[PDB]
């Protein structure tokens, strides 16, 4: 399952929340097409992976940690261990997101 | 003089776009005159101005200039010899011009601007200064500006692949010096990588050799990053500055907001700006 | 490769007036940067003769159009360059309109020729400007050595002659005419009228320029005669009363014409207009 | 009766067979309305006044007669005696015509 997020402060919890977990982060947008077809496999993997954490932002709600985060497209997916990014990627690509997971894990 | 005065044929007329201006000056003379000629000056300048924040904000524009000489039908010789005028006799001058098709520049008469049409005609005199006789004739906007457009752009994989582009910005006019500033969102699930684009331009409609010509001019642009297959990307107040620029009529201006394909035509937002100083 | 201009109505005799319309067509067969494509448009006229030993000329612009051609997908204009790959049309679009007043008329006959075309100026990399040029054909809605004469009647009538005229008429040799040759009048004259008429003539120019942005006319009395005073109830005549022929490259072309008229003290002049061809040595 | 000059002979003949008679010219042409119009007036007169003589010059058929007479216009009339000009005047002008004839016979 993936907990939707709103603010910094309640993104810097989730990098706690997550113990050795990898932490898998969708910055995603609504009138984004590829991110919108993307969602619902992100969402299933999340079932699947509950080994893993898995986050959405949206860029426009967070303009702030898009920005922290040096996002420059939608979808772009970012992967942290310990709490310091190891993984990250763009577009909506399930087969590359799945490979990138497990290849990550 | 008895009575100098520029007459249409429909005194009444508020005239359109391509459409044909005519009448004539009318002289009579108390006693004997010797005339050097008879012209004529037809303008139309629409004149756009406001005040930001608090500010003197113009830009001028013409959609006619228009001169001639004009000649009496008994008086075939020519302009090097004067014309003979008597008392009791009505002198009459025909004139006929023919307004631009395209816009008169009404658009914004409104709270914001004005439109001013008419005719000037001249009476050269020898050792005299020229006597004149004018008359006139007839023919939001900071509110935001927001567009869009997708084109098909389509591949044997992604037969449905799409680009677009929307945009917006605040207002449709601006003082020089200004900083345009542009929110944009732009989709790609086409199999190109695409690129974004801005650019002000600018376009001169200019009086030249019987002309009649526009050139266009880019003045400062920007380029986003390029955006890949399947993703998006936006603008969040990306800005553009509005420069100074250095026989013209007008220029028109532009935002065009594009995104570069390719193998393809650009799916090109074009928004038109009014811009003054 | 393919490089052609192409009318929308190609076989259209466009008259005064009208507006000429088509598109530059350019094909290729292996990827080119074009710094600009660009098109002149004329019409020209020669008439050309001898006049014993010397040859005389006028040349007469009908037309002087000349501009550069945008493609739609060239949004920032044209200090901007394009990028042309193989398999697709490229399609400059251009028009113009036809000046107003008589065009020369397309000819190719006995004292010379008047033809309109439109010519293609394209640029590669770094190479001079290619050519392509395309006639085409107009039409405006007497042989130049043939005498020219006219005739006109006023009535000027008076409480006591109120049958009371005032005509004229004159011929002239051929309608051609060098610089520096006279032009010998043939004229009579009767006055019925009460008044006291002059008879006069003149060399009158219109010379056709541009200033800006405009097709203007500049007219000009270029050389006169005048006759003795023709009192009331008489007739006069000239045996070859004779009359000497003698801005900037805005200038297009001269018409000229002969003006052989009556002055009539308190009323309209009468005018006879003979066209005239002005060439020089 | 009113006699046609054909010529500077006939011209020379006439003035001196002429006597000490007074004799009449009208420089004519026949293109002319005025000069038409007293042709029959110049005619009357000349079978009324059968003691001066009466000629005609076209000035079209011997404008060398007429140059040399320096006719302008037409009509115009010159009076002659003993090869010598007493009289001119020009003008379509039947009482103007018999007067000078009356003052000069």
């Amino acid at each position: 399952m993936v907990k939707q997020i709103e603010s910094k402060t309640a993104f810097q919890e989730a990098l706690d929340a997550a113990g050795d977990k990898l932490v898998v982060v969708d910055f995603s947008a609504t009138w984004c097409g590829p991110a919108k077809m993307i969602k619902p496999f992100f969402h299933s993997l999340s079932e699947k992976y509950s080994n893993v954490i898995f986050l959405e932002v949206d860029v426009d709600d967070c303009q702030d940690v898009a920005s922290e985060c040096e996002v420059k497209c939608m979808p772009t997916f970012q992967f942290f261990k310990k709490g310091q990014k190891v993984g990250e990627f763009s577009g909506a690509n399930k087969e590359k997101l799945e490979a990138t997971i497990n290849e990550l894990v | 003089i008895k009575s100098f005065e520029v007459v249409f044929n429909d005194p009444e007329k508020v005239y359109g776009s391509g459409e044909k201006v005519a009448g004539r000056v009318i002289v009579e003379v108390c006693e004997v005159t010797r005339v050097k000629a008879v012209r004529i000056l037809a303008c139309g300048v629409a004149k756009v101005l406001w005040m930001q924040g608090s500010q003197q904000c113009k830009q001028t524009s013409e959609y006619l200039r228009y001169e001639d000489t004009l000649l009496l039908e008994d008086q075939p010789t020519g302009e090097n010899e004067m014309v003979i005028m008597r008392p009791g006799n009505k002198y009459e001058y025909k004139f006929g011009f023919e307004l631009p098709q395209g816009p008169l520049g009404t658009s914004f008469k409104g709270k914001y601007g004005c439109v001013d049409y008419w005719v000037k005609a001249f009476l050269d005199r020898p050792s005299q200064p020229t006597q004149e006789t004018k008359k006139n004739f007839e023919v939001d906007l900071m509110a935001p500006v927001s567009a869009k457009k997708e084109k098909k752009v389509s591949s044997m994989f992604i037969p449905d692949g799409r680009v677009s582009v929307s945009a917006r910005i605040d207002r449709k006019g601006f003082c020089e010096g200004d900083e345009i500033s542009i929110h944009a969102d732009f989709e790609n699930t086409s199999s190109r990588i695409v690129v974004p684009k801005a650019a002000i331009v600018a376009r001169h409609t200019y009086l030249a050799n019987g002309q009649t010509k526009v050139l266009t001019q880019k003045l400062s642009s920007v380029r986003g990053n390029h955006i890949i297959s399947g993703t998006c990307a936006s603008w969040r107040g990306k800005s553009l500055r509005v420069q100074k620029i250095r026989n013209i009529l007008r220029v028109e201006y532009s935002l065009l907001i594009y995104v570069s394909v390719p193998g393809s035509k650009k799916v090109i937002l074009d928004l038109p700006l009014v811009i003054g100083s």
